[PDB]
């Protein structure tokens, strides 16, 4: 048989199976329910979609993503996204699969404890594993040495490790990700005349932060560049036939990033959360970690998101030190790749979680394995 | 098992019929009586899919997966029904004299879009029954047991 | 048994079978009764006259609508013409079958609850459902989302359906249709003088309105052009053996759905209905009906009003999407045909107003269910 | 000199001076042009009717709100008003007064920027400034900590400030307030028969909803015993001299503030938008603003308002927390009474924009001061 890794992420799921380069299945984790009245005999009739068939007929339902901040709030909506992950995207029965599950650092342990009673008494899986997100990530760039920068859709995470070691006194967690730019750029656009506010229209917004928006390497230069020319500008069209034109939120969406007072949060930002991450370590290591910043998760995906890290941190740094920034291609699916690499490790069979061990010990075996 | 792969040759057939549709809207005026014929057929051949995804569903006991399958197969007694009517409309309209070249026209598309909105209906009731069949297989043995690897 | 179909609009009475390609009966729906002195013994003794025996008799009755603007007024009328279509054009017992009605959105309540206590009461069927018109004129069609434009004699009303769900806060109804059309007419034909005064010659002018009118697909290039040449004359002869000449008042009649105020109504047109319609619906929607503009009812079968609503839409469109009317030959009754599909599901079944039900909950249990 | 302090609002404009404790002038913000035909000589030539001359003339007119949802559309009727409020209603000439002019948060940037120019470049006022709404309807109540509630005509926003800081990450607008209340009971007044169309029976619709419009305290009980009871009907002449009857439309009017659902939106109501609000301010300030819940405008001026929000923010509250809601009975005016206290200010005399700095920053100077 072969090990599954599934990468539920707070806004994609990243399925597939254990060896290969690629996650079969990448869909969004929502869960759409409609809204309106079924008139029609026959036809109306479905209570829930899940997948893409969830993002293509959004005009009609309301959308809910089951997990916010990296924390499984709805976990009702949580075993349809896992029943269709399962039987719809990757068509294979779990009980023959063990399935390597992720997690952020810093989480709840209720969190943890929770979908491995799912996956051991829903699914009746043979085996299972919770890795770190981070870790993975260090996997997936051919390194056992770097600080990992991992920003997806909820959190924003830092883990340290020095030559397969972690330091967990260093690991910082920040809860600003990519929905919360999401939710920026929306409330920035009423400066133009534009309005978003349904659930749907939230998914619109997100498809204009991928494709507008960029990360200004001189922040200040650019709003006064802004202001005096109009070769900032560009044009979004939207699923009516309407032109939208933004020029100033390009680059003010990705700032929050570098400065979260922009939706009053009082931390610190991206660049400063890594080097207080660094300065918390031993000073024996501190040269190898600025040379090993390892960029992963979907919201480093911005253009000049490592030019703008590399400016900031060599301006903390002490001048002498070498600061390099890995930011790979394959960013988005840095989890997954290195998620199937530890499921293939023939030292990894010793370490997984069977379910006869759970049987003595209940959820709490999570917690004293992973 | 044997009723499971019976629906991937009962949606086949309906393949060849849509195929079969799509060549005549091709042609003139001489091709259109054959047209509605072809289209008669069509709701008849959706009738013998939703006739026995039936029969999966009273063999799955994932109450997640027989609760899917009848919420996306009820669709196809609305749309075959609305096709041997539409089909009968049709059929008579031809009967007038000059009607024109551009009326017969679109009456083929209003022919055409339902039986593509039938054709993509009865597609996505054998997806939610391919998932039907991983669940009656394992229920019924047939289940690979994982085994640990020795160092 | 079969189910009974029974469109009961304002001007005519489509009645027939559930599962057939046409209605059995249609007939005006009228109710004569004479305004003369029957000084002949034996004969002049009938007190009224409902179907096509009101329409041959007209110069010796008064001629009166049960219905006006969908809302039925006279309901002593109203069960002569049930009683009509019934034993005298369908020659069926109601007690047998089943009767589908329809009904305009937006209507007052007591209309629907009074016409459950004369179909359980007085004509005892042993079930009934009513059904919104626009909704039946999809079924017709093959479509399974579109806006449609239902415009009868008294009704013209959009309702936008996408996937077999309705908007129902974006349907609009608006009462002009074409017997306010045929007022107009009978008015701008003193300009010429042609006077039709009574009940009967109303009928006269609406099938000049039915032969000789037509839409301008510019109002103001043919407000010239008639008065340049006499190449739009006319000529249409009357019951007496007159000969009039209309050229003028052939595409100033049906102008008045494009351009309400030529009545004294503040309303929209109705491709500036069907436009604020499709805008009040969902973004991600909007797209789907711009394609699908289903035309229904007698009053959309003029020459060229098809091609004056793709002129006009697209006028308002944002200039990227593509504009489709769907206009059958088949407008006239696609209310009948749709509720001959809609009574022969099998679906369906589970969804009639039993006369069981209704001893239980009295005429309220209509509001529930339809 | 005095200040000038004037209140557009989206139905209605609150006009006076800046001391005083209520406005002078108090009209509706609408615009009337004739749509008939002018058959006398002499009488009917004036071309535009604009404060409460529209409103009386308003059988042979049509009526134009130049505002919707907070945003100025019309600018060329928007002119007509201010030269009313200022000629003709308070009788001032506008180059020898400063104006206070108030706005709704959260609305696009050139709403602000061409308004100033108006005032500056037409009017020829000597300064002027324009202050948030939400913030001078805490002036008006004697405090400086609490979350405001203001709901007129077009927009419901929330605004939380604690000790003269404002929160604006927190800070909540909807788009559904007093005429998105007139159109909905213009809907439900159809199922009792009653056909309101025109926009000057728009205005009439109005006074219903003003004068037997309630909030119940329970919804479902309500609904319960409207249909078992004929107390809660109640009877209003119409200007015609007919006499309507309404028992249910009285509390189902209003209770789309409270289920949105009801005109198709997606939001929540007012007491979860309230709600939310608070959860999105900082832990310590939030027992300050649960005991201080300001509710400001017009259309918070239902019966049982107040005691209908203290029922269903106590059901979201820790239940420890007191919640008190402050309704003055001179809501209607609290954001000009606030606008007056602020322009009597002495601190405030050097935060006027001036016609000099006016002419050496242009129109942008309004967002760096305002
Ligand atoms: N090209 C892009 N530019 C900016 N943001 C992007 C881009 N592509 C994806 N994103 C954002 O990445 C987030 C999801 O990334 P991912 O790391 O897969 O999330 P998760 O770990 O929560 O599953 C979304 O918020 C999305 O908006
Ligand atoms: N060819 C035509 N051109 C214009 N108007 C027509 C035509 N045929 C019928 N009408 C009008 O259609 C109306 C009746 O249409 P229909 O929709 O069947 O009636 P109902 O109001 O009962 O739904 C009448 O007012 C009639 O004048
Ligand atoms: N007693 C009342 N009950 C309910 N609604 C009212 C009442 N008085 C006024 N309104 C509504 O208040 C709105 C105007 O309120 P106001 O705040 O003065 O307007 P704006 O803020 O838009 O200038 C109108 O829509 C009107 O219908
Ligand atoms: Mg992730
Ligand atoms: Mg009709
Ligand atoms: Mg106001």
């Amino acid at each position: 048989t072969t090990a599954l890794v599934c990468d539920n992420g707070s806004g994609l799921v990243k399925a597939g199976f254990a060896g290969d380069d690629a996650p079969r299945a990448v869909f969004p984790s929502i869960v759409g329910r409609p809204r309106h009245q079924g008139v029609m005999v026959g036809m109306g009739q479905k209570d829930s979609y899940v997948g893409d068939e969830a993002q293509s007929k959004r005009g009609i339902l309301t959308l809910k993503y089951p997990i916010e901040h990296g924390i499984i709030t709805n976990w009702d909506d949580m075993e349809k996204i896992w029943h269709h992950t399962f039987y719809n995207e990757l068509r294979v029965a779990p009980e023959e699969h063990p399935t390597l599950l992720t997690e952020a650092p810093l989480n709840p342990k209720a969190n943890r404890e929770k979908m491995t009673q799912i996956m051991f008494e829903t699914f009746n899986v043979p085996a299972m594993y919770v890795a770190i997100q981070a870790v993975l990530s260090l996997y997936a760039s051919g390194r056992t040495t770097g600080i990992v920068l991992d920003s997806g859709d909820g959190v924003t995470h830092n883990v340290p490790i020095y030559e397969g070691y972690a330091l967990p006194h260093a690991i910082m967690r920040l809860d600003l990700a990519g929905r919360d730019l999401t939710d920026y750029l929306m409330k920035i656009l009423t400066e133009r005349g534009y309005s978003f506010v349904t659930t749907a229209e939230r998914e619109i917004v997100r498809d204009i932060k991928e494709k507008l928006c960029y990360v200004a390497l001189d922040f200040e230069n650019e709003m006064a560049t802004a202001a005096s020319s109009s070769s900032l500008e560009k044009s979004y069209e939207l699923p009516d036939g309407q032109v939208i034109t933004i020029g100033n939120e390009r680059f003010r969406c990705p700032e929050t990033l570098f400065q979260p007072s922009f939706i009053g949060m009082e931390s610190a930002g991206i660049h400063e959360t890594t080097y207080n991450s660094i300065m918390k370590c031993d000073i024996d290591i501190r040269k190898d970690l600025y040379a090993n910043n390892v960029m992963s998760g979907g919201t480093t995906m911005y253009p000049g998101i490592a030019d703008r890290m590399q400016k900031e941190i060599t301006a903390l740094a002490p001048s002498t030190m070498k600061i390099k920034i890995i930011a790979p291609p394959e960013r988005k699916y840095s989890v997954w790749i290195g998620g199937s690499i530890l499921a293939s490790l023939s030292t990894f069979q010793q370490m997984w979680i069977t379910k006869q061990e759970y049987d003595e010990a209940g959820p709490s075996i999570v917690h004293r394995k992973c | 098992s044997s009723k499971g792969n019976d629906i991937i040759a009962a949606a086949k057939r309906m393949a060849l019929l849509m195929a079969e549709m799509s060549r005549l809207v091709r042609g003139g005026s001489g091709t259109k009586r054959a047209l509605i014929q072809c289209a008669k057929d069509i709701a008849k051949a959706s009738d013998e899919v939703t006739r026995l995804a039936k029969e999966v569903a009273k063999q799955c006991t994932d109450k997640r997966i027989r609760t899917n399958l009848l919420q996306v197969c009820e669709r196809i007694p609305t749309i075959s029904t609305q096709l041997k009517i539409l089909s009968t409309v049709k059929a008579t309209m031809l009967g007038r004299t000059n009607i024109s070249d551009e009326e017969s026209e679109q009456a083929t598309e209003m022919l055409v879009h339902n039986a593509q909105n039938l054709m993509q209906s009865v597609k996505e009731t054998v997806r939610e029954a391919e998932a039907a069949s991983i669940k009656i297989r394992t229920d019924a043995g047939f289940t690979l047991r994982w085994v640990r690897k020795t160092p």
